[PDB]
């Protein structure tokens, strides 16, 4: 367990560690075929799936192995809603 | 400094609620207490005594009470004159003075 | 008071009614003379006393005008009986605050 | 202002409000392993 | 062989006060209302005119234990407010013994 | 008696009745009639009312038509309602969930005066629904009642009141119509008079004089005796008539463009045209008897005026002043005072034909806004009203006040009395009234003005305490609305004979006297000093020469459930309202039994119920079977009865009649030929007699706890049978058809043996929780999704009602089949069961005993139940021990020994009550009964047992035996037979239990119920509670593993599951997101350790 | 209530001798110097301008007087902002004081519609740049630095609104005639004579009470204080909604029959309404 809890101001250091890539691209979805976007808002790029044991490919979607970064997409098939915990960051001029 | 407890009879042990005991045994009979009329709207009954809930919660807030009284700043004597509804007190002190 | 008085005066201490009360079992003096004795005076609505008293038991059985003007701080005991309960909750979380 | 006549969202406005983990319920939980029932009397009992 | 030193919560609303929980050992009872002890009624502020209890189940031996020895009702005899006992004679034990 | 199979029951009344108790359901027909404008309403009406006669559709209509259009060129009327005979039956109805409707037609006349000519037809209006002999409506198959309502009459009322904060005695005035807006004037904390025209700001009072036409010199001479109103005169900027208008057009269109003609239409066509402002009869009546108008006159004109716009405010202003009396310029005097709110000369009724009144025309002036928007875009002398006319907006609003209200009410039938009490109520709430910001504490209570026309007592216990109640049983209704009782003219000190139904209002003018009040030759009172009420019901001894009126009876201030209560002058008054509302909520037994010591009102609340079934025409009886019954007239006409035989309430109980007349009987007119649920040779039997003992046991009557023989489960005596419905629909999906089938998804074939060829459940077989009861398959290819019995459910299937689309009769959108399953279940006294008398006495049942284990009789008889001493004397009910008694002196009969006399006990006694057989009934009614005197002598009479022996003492005492050691008690204890009842708060509806199940997934909790099959709410003051102790693992245990936490509740069943140990949240949970998003807001945080 | 005026209380001596439930409750003694509350200069008497400010000829003054305080700049007070241009001229302000006037409401009542219909003037240069905006948002809404300049404006206000202050000065009565007495041009730009002069104001008489009471009815009031205690009455009024929150709810009853709860018959509002100091004094 804790006894403590300590509050701070962020740098860009630790913030550039939490995440673990980088938003760019102004969308949140695409209507037409309802899949996400890439490079912006919701990414399913980053975090992992877009539900959850796939990736914005589908290329992976087993469960058997897991962590195989697609050599497509980049991505490290995993479960358990990691998309919402998961944050993001940009380098602003 | 608490003392003991009054469920078990012994000495009190460390890490007991104690504070949550207060409130719970002062709060609960406050229905065994008076309180401010019911009724929707009239004259303030105030103007009789009212000491029951009402003086509970002014004296937990600190505010000021209504039928207030002077306290002694200084012990002493005590000079008293009376005026056409108005009392005049000036106490005298024993040792100090003005 | 003069008859409650004579009541538990004239009542022996074998009686039941009488020995419930006084054994710290159950209820009031005030209880055995309302229903010994006189209920006595009543409230109005506004909480007021009706100065025309009960001079009836539950024994003799009351007039049709005394029990219904009974009636009248027998409905406005209901509400009080909950308001209150609101006023206590308000201090107590107060002072468990 | 956002689309009409609204004041648009904002990360810290979620915690002025009602909602967030700050705001205390003041409500219950309505437990799971749990029950109700209507009770009677018994004297062949002991406390416990 | 499962219900046996396992304990329950008894409780009753309005719960001003701790012993408005209490823990009891069960007794498996045809029938299906709830059999309570006479001297727990006073903390309770319950009678047997129709009133209701609720009952809670605990599952970690933490729990348990908390239950079986410091919400036990043959622990709460007295009051946590002014040390006076609870669980003693009432209306008809008291007019027996008397 | 007086009524034809009038079941002998001997009465203690010393007090004749010069009034018999009016109809008990004649505030529910009278209203219909009046609506429909029946020819019965038409001559009661003609014989004491005017020579033209309207309804309540005539009138609705009339003031629609004529329905003239901008160009005053084309004309439609309506009139000549018309109802023709019912398609279908009430038992019709319920069997095919119906309604009881009759076709409403009506003549429209068409008139154009351009040429002159008529197109006369008679149109259909939509079916109508039906207010059914026993005071109901029948919609979509259930009984549904349309209970009245309590509402401020239209008029005038001036309310003093203090101001919060100057804390100084102001005044006001407020002016309600029956349709319209309302107009307010103030007395100000500043000592200006102002006005609040359609409650918008306050302007001041000479702005609306001058927009009438007033000029200051009439101000002036009208006032002037006041110097506030002159002061506000001063101060009124907008000086000019038509300033005023512009101030008046702006404060209510602001902004928008002016102009004077709309100014005048404005002013005008708001209060004084009387089609947007209307003072139905009362509101003119009251506003003419309160200022001093128009005294004596033809009401006719009912809107507003000048005159009382005036003569209002010169009475506000009077007030202020203190002033007691006024006089309009050309008005009489007048008393100046004060307007009670809760007064019922103020309040006033709407009864069931009034609020459909007001619905029917809601949708006509729909259908006129329609008529309009249809008559100018048709081309003219070829539109007719059948096309000028769709009535679908009506039927809406007659669809939409019973389908869906808060006044129309499903029935209330546990019992007989508690549907007659459900139609004799009075509800403060719903549209019209006080819906929720008026709730207090002030119109929760009793008024002086209840005596005769509102019940003290009943009022339910829950939270509509003074809000409901129920109506007096000598009470009627004035046309006007407004509530009428009964009395006595006093006319020199002699009681006369003649009747007189005053209001509150009129009551108020006089001293009326009590019933009890003596009398010695032909009326006179015997005392001096005889007791009275008065004005503001200052109850007052008073010489009998001041006396004006005088009660018929006792009992009249009460209502039906507490007029049924014996000995109710002995009980306090909250065990008396526990009584009746526990007499309301009483389950129907088996084998019904009716009291011994009861009332005199069970015999009439069971005829005017109607759950008997009486003769409609003198005859014999030409033939009995269980079902139906059969007479033949003496006019040669046959009838014939059909009985209804366990069908269910509404409420789950059971509906069984059952005959109590032999082939060949030679009945009379209203002679009851079957008996109900709970009657018994036709009187209210909602309970048993039970052998009594008053007496504390070994611990197992404690806290109004109480004690059983296994008797009453043997003889089925306290056994009641219930009934469940259970509806299954197959509505589309577009995926196929909701199919319903036996050939079901792979299950076990043992399941499908009590499933008739169409998968649907047999009658006569027992059910059990889970088990099928119809087959439903909704395709996918299918699934299963049948109907099963739900939790702690069993029974008998006694029918089913299937209602099917290959039919056409008739289903909502989408569907294609309905299925309802009715099952029964005896259901037998148990530990746990409440159980009640007449009197308040309620409790649980602790123990049930062995009769060889229970206190006993030295002739063998052992007792049924017992009571204990403890709670009657703290409880202030005694009315139960004066019934212990007088059940012992009934089921023992009695002989006064006249042989040397009547003995003083007995010289106020009703001779033919001297003597009685045993099992007698005797009546004992509220406030003139069975007296004390009358009572102790008439102990030791009680005829001896079948040995001779005496089992009971002229105290009311015998002496018993343990039936577990043998010994006698030590002391007499008090034995008697008293009526009890069981109630439908049973065990089997309230035990609950949970372990697992469905959440809410929006809070994320388990649910909140029973048949939701929810947890029990763990709240705030709880963990208080659970703090104190210092209990932090069981808070945690509640807060997480058990409702919120759903990753835990998972790990927690499956470590039970597998007997390994309850784990423990390694590090807190809540906390992630919380965290998450303070991160994500540059806010560095590190949970620590 | 009553009131008594007169120079010695002796008169109301008699009132508490014979009717004591008002000499000690609810009558009020007042002198001619007394009449406001929070002074009692009574001794200050004065020579015969008493009569000129002790008839009604003096509320010409006094309007006057204010009129002498709805003042316009000498000359153009420049906006010191960067972007933008000094609209602010007696052009701006001779209009505004019209309008302001036109509405017949006392000074504070209508420094909002003289400072709306200043902002709307500047809304002049805030779209009339030169010909008009003159950005890429002037095709579809011509009024995104209208409504960003003049919505922002009172925000950017302390220049503004400070140098607005000369021309519509809040007026706390006492200083209306502090500096009217001091001056000498004052006296006679509202009508006074010149014998109402005087160094110091605050020295008060007995002849100016009166004058000060009326500047109250000719001035008016904020309007806006009272925001903070808002606040508090909500925070009150949440708590006690939470506390009848807390309380057992019609559906989790443990008890034998329904019954009159608290949520049924009191609301927030006056729950926390009778736990308030509330404080009383007599009339
Ligand atoms: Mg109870
Ligand atoms: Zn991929």
């Amino acid at each position: 367990f804790f006894d403590e809890l300590r509050i701070g101001l962020a740098t860009a250091d630790d913030i550039r560690n939490w995440s673990y890539g980088e938003v760019k691209k102004p969308e949140t979805i695409n209507y037409r075929t309802l899949k996400p976007e890439k490079d912006g808002l919701f990414c399913e790029k980053i975090f992992g799936p877009t539900r959850d044991w796939e990736c914005y490919c589908g290329k992976y979607k087993r469960v058997r192995f897991k962590g195989i970064i697609c050599e497509r997409c980049g991505v490290e098939v995993t479960r358990a809603k990691v998309r919402r915990e998961r944050m993001g960051h940009i380098e602003l001029a | 400094c608490y003392g003991r407890s009054m469920a078990t009879g012994k000495l009190v042990d460390i890490g007991e609620a104690v504070g949550i005991v207060a409130a719970q045994s002062i709060g609960e009979p406050g229905t065994q207490l008076t309180m401010r009329t019911f009724h929707q709207g009239g004259v303030t009954g105030g103007a009789d005594i009212v000491g029951g809930l009402p003086r509970v919660q002014e004296l937990f807030e600190a505010r000021v009470p209504r039928n207030k009284a002077p306290i002694a700043d200084v012990a002493g004597r005590v000079r008293l004159e009376e005026s056409d509804k108005f009392f005049k007190i000036t106490i005298v002190p024993d040792d100090g003075g003005e | 008071e003069e008859v409650g008085k004579a009541l538990e005066e004239f009542y022996p201490a074998d009686n039941p009614i009488i020995t419930i009360v006084k054994s710290g079992a159950t209820g009031n003096l005030t209880q055995t003379r309302t229903l010994a004795g006189m209920k006595g005076l009543v409230t109005n609505p506004k909480g007021e006393f009706i100065p025309r008293p009960i001079k009836s038991s539950f024994r003799e059985g009351l007039t049709v005008l005394e029990y219904f003007i009974n009636t009248h701080g027998a409905r406005k005991g209901l509400a009080d009986t909950a308001l209150r309960t609101a006023d206590s909750g308000y201090l107590t979380r107060r002072l468990v605050d | 202002t956002g689309p009409g006549n609204r004041p648009l969202k904002s990360l810290s406005d979620l915690l002025k409000g009602k909602q967030g983990r700050f705001r205390q319920n003041l409500l219950g939980k309505r437990v799971d392993y749990s029950g109700r029932s209507v009770i009677v009397v018994g004297p062949q009992l002991k406390l416990h | 062989e499962v219900i046996a030193e396992h304990p329950v919560l008894l409780n009753r609303a309005p719960t001003l006060h701790r012993l408005g929980i209490q823990a009891f050992e069960p007794q498996l009872v045809e029938g299906k209302a709830i059999q309570l002890h006479p001297l727990v009624c006073e903390a309770f502020n319950a009678d047997f005119d129709g009133d209701q209890m609720a009952v809670h189940l605990p599952l970690s031996a933490e729990a348990q234990a908390e239950a079986r020895i410091l919400m036990l009702s043959s622990n709460n005899i007295l009051s946590p407010a002014s040390g006076k006992p609870l669980a003693m004679p009432r209306l008809d034990m008291v007019t027996g013994l008397y | 008696n007086s009524v034809p199979g009038a079941p002998n029951r001997v009465s203690f009344a010393k007090l004749r009745e010069p009034l018999e108790v009016p109809g008990l359901l004649d505030v529910q027909t009278d209203s219909f009639e009046w609506l429909v404008g029946s020819d019965r309403w038409r001559q009661a009406a003609i014989d004491r009312g005017e020579e033209n006669p309207v309804g309540g559709l005539e009138e609705v209509l009339a003031e629609l038509s004529p329905i003239e259009d901008f160009s005053g060129s084309m004309s439609l009327s309506f009139s000549d309602p018309r109802f023709d005979e019912v398609k279908a039956s009430v038992d019709e109805c319920k069997d095919k969930d119906m309604t009881y409707a009759a076709p409403l037609f009506v003549t429209a006349e068409f008139i154009n005066n351009n040429t002159g000519e008529i197109k006369s037809q008679t149109v259909f209006m939509g079916d109508f629904p039906m207010m059914t002999e026993k005071g109901t409506f029948i919609i979509n198959g259930t009984e549904r009642v349309v209970v009245s309502q309590l509402v401020r009459s239209p008029g005038v009322y001036f309310d003093e009141t203090i101001d919060k904060s100057t804390e100084k005695t102001l005044h006001s005035v407020k002016v309600i119509p029956g349709r319209g807006a309302w107009l307010e004037f103030d007395v100000d904390k500043r000592d200006t008079v102002g006005v609040r025209i359609d409650r918008k700001r306050r302007q001041p009072v000479t702005v609306l004089l001058k927009a009438l036409g007033w000029t200051n010199e009439q101000i002036v001479e009208r006032f002037g005796f006041s110097e506030i109103m002159m002061g506000t005169l001063e101060k009124d900027t907008t000086s000019g008539t038509d300033e005023a208008l512009l101030d008046i057009y702006r404060k209510l269109r602001p902004g928008e463009p002016p102009t004077k003609e709309s100014a005048q239409t404005l002013l005008e066509n708001l209060f004084f045209k009387e089609k947007r402002y209307d003072l139905a009869r009362v509101g003119r009546y009251k506003v003419n008897k309160k200022l001093g108008l128009n005294a004596g006159k033809p009401i006719t004109s009912s809107t507003l005026t000048e005159e009382d716009v005036v003569a209002t405010i010169e009475y506000l202003v009077r007030l202020h002043e203190g002033q007691t009396s006024m006089t309009v310029p050309g008005g009489v005097e007048v008393p100046v005072e004060v307007d009670d709110i809760d007064h019922f000369g103020n309040r006033r009724l709407r009864t069931v034909g009034e609020l459909i009144q007001n619905q029917i025309r809601v949708g006509l002036s729909r259908m006129e806004r329609v008529v309009r928007e249809r008559m100018t875009t048709q081309d003219v002398e070829a539109i007719t009203p059948q096309t000028l006319i769709n009535i679908r907006p009506v039927v809406a609003a007659i669809k939409e006040f019973f389908g869906t209200s808060q006044l129309s009410q499903f029935m209330d039938q546990n019992n007989p009395l508690s549907g007659l009490t459900h139609k004799r109520r009075l509800s403060a709430l719903g549209p019209g009234g006080l819906s929720r910001e008026r709730a207090g504490l002030e119109v929760r209570d009793v008024h002086p003005s209840h005596y005769g026309r509102m019940c003290p007592i009943e009022t339910p216990e829950g939270p509509n305490i003074g809000l409901i109640g129920s109506l007096s049983v000598y009470a009627r209704v004035n046309p006007f609305g407004f509530i009428e009782t009964p009395y006595r003219k006093v006319e020199n000190g002699v009681v006369t004979d003649q009747i007189d139904y005053l209001t509150a209002d009129e009551e108020d003018r006089h001293v009326v006297a009590q019933a009890n009040s003596p009398t010695d030759e032909n009326g006179r009172f015997t005392e001096d000093r005889v007791m009275v009420r008065k004005k503001g019901g200052e109850v007052e001894f008073v010489s009998a020469d001041q006396v004006d009126y005088m009660d018929v009876s006792p009992r009249q201030m009460v209502s039906v459930a507490t007029a049924m209560i014996p000995f109710l002058e002995h009980d306090d008054a909250n065990r008396a309202l526990m009584g009746a509302n526990m007499q309301r909520q009483a389950v129907p037994l088996v084998r019904s039994e009716a009291p011994l010591v009861g009332t005199g009102m069970e015999l009439r609340a069971a005829i005017d119920a109607g759950d008997v079934v009486v003769a409609d025409k003198t005859g014999v009886i030409e033939e009995v079977s269980a079902d139906y019954i059969t007479v033949m007239a003496d006019d040669g006409t046959r009838q014939s009865y059909r009985l209804r035989k366990f069908a269910r309430s509404n409420h789950g109980t059971c509906a069984n009649q059952r005959p109590i007349v032999d082939a060949g009987q030679r009945v009379e007119a209203g002679q009851v030929i079957a008996d109900g649920p709970c009657t018994q040779n036709g009187e209210m039997a909602l309970g048993k007699n039970l052998l009594v003992a008053i007496m504390p046991w070994e611990g197992h009557n404690y806290e109004d706890a109480i004690i059983l023989s296994n008797r009453l489960v043997e003889e089925d005596v306290l056994t009641s049978i219930h009934i469940e419905e259970h509806e299954i629909d197959a509505r589309d999906t577009k995926l196929g058809a909701e199919e319903i089938t036996r050939d079901i998804p792979n299950v076990s074939d043992e399941v499908l043996a009590d499933l008739d060829e169409r998968g649907i459940v047999r009658i006569g077989a027992e059910v059990r929780d889970g088990d099928i009861l119809v087959g439903k398959v909704t395709p996918k290819e299918v699934r299963d999704t049948s109907l099963k019995v739900p939790h702690g459910e069993s029974g008998k299937v006694i029918g089913i009602r299937v209602f099917s689309r290959e039919d056409d009769d008739e289903l909502p959108a989408g569907v294609n089949e309905l299925v309802r399953v009715y099952v029964a279940q005896k259901r037998k006294i148990s530990d746990g069961d409440k159980l009640a008398g007449r009197h308040g006495n309620k409790g649980v049942i602790g123990k049930i005993l062995p009769v060889e284990d229970m206190p006993f009789l030295p002739d063998g008889t052992p007792v049924d139940i017992i009571l204990n001493t403890h709670g009657v004397p703290r409880r202030m009910n005694i009315g139960q021990i004066l019934e212990t008694h007088l059940g012992w002196v009934a089921k023992a009969g009695w002989n006064i020994d006249v042989a040397a006399g009547v003995p003083d006990w007995a010289s106020k006694l009703p001779e033919e009550l001297y003597s009685a057989p045993a099992d007698s009934t005797v009546a004992t009614p509220v406030f003139d009964g069975a007296q004390e005197g009358e009572l102790a002598g008439l102990l030791g009479s009680t005829l001896p047992n079948r040995d001779g022996e005496v089992m009971v003492d002229a105290d009311g005492k015998s002496t018993l035996f343990d039936g577990r050691s043998g010994e006698p008690f030590p002391y007499p204890v008090t034995v008697g037979y008293m009526y009890i009842l069981k109630l439908h708060h049973l065990v089997d509806d309230k035990i609950h239990a949970r372990s697992t199940g469905p959440y809410s997934m929006i809070t994320q909790q388990p649910l909140g119920g029973k048949a939701q099959f929810g947890g029990q709410r763990f709240g705030e003051m709880e963990c208080w509670a659970m703090q104190a102790y210092g209990a932090a693992y069981t808070l945690q245990e509640l807060l997480t593993i058990k409702s919120d936490d759903t990753v835990g509740r998972v790990k927690v069943y499956e470590a039970i599951v597998k007997g390994e140990n309850i784990p423990e949240p390694g590090i807190p949970e809540s906390f992630k997101v919380l965290l998450k998003e303070l991160q994500s807001l540059c806010l560095n945080v590190e949970v620590l350790s | 209530g009553v009131l008594v005026v007169g120079p010695t209380p002796a008169f109301l001596d008699h009132i508490g001798r014979v009717l004591p439930s008002l000499g000690e409750s609810d009558a009020v003694f007042m002198t001619p110097g007394d009449f406001v509350p929070g002074l009692h200069v009574t001794a200050e008497d004065t020579p015969e301008a008493a009569e000129v400010k002790g008839s009604l000829k003096i509320l010409d003054v006094l309007k006057a007087a204010v009129a002498d305080r709805q003042e316009l700049p000498s000359e153009p007070i420049p906006i010191d902002l960067s972007d933008v241009t000094m609209r602010i001229d007696a052009e701006t302000a001779k209009w505004a004081r019209d309008e302001a006037r036109k509405t017949g409401l006392p000074h504070n009542e209508a420094r909002a519609e003289f400072v709306d219909v200043v902002t709307y003037v500047v809304t002049e240069r805030a779209v009339a740049r030169i010909g008009r905006g003159w950005l890429t948002r002037d095709d579809k809404h011509a009024w995104e630095k209208m409504r960003a300049d003049v919505v922002g404006e009172l925000e950017d206000h302390e220049q503004f609104n400070a140098a607005l202050d000369a021309l519509w000065p809040i007026l706390t009565p006492e200083d209306v005639l502090a500096q009217l007495y001091t001056s000498h041009e004052r006296l006679r730009a509202a009508g006074a004579p010149e014998c109402l002069w005087r160094a110091d104001g605050e020295a008060w008489t007995v002849s100016d009470v009166p004058l000060l009471d009326e500047l109250v009815d000719l001035l008016g009031r904020n309007k806006a204080a009272d925001e903070a205690a808002e606040r508090e009455r909500r925070e009150e009024e949440a708590y006690a909604a939470g506390v009848l929150d807390l309380m057992v709810d019609r559906e989790d009853l443990m008890d034998d029959e329904d019954h009159l709860l608290a949520q049924d018959l009191i609301d927030a509002e006056e729950l926390a309404d009778r736990f308030k100091e509330q404080d009383n004094r007599e009339l």
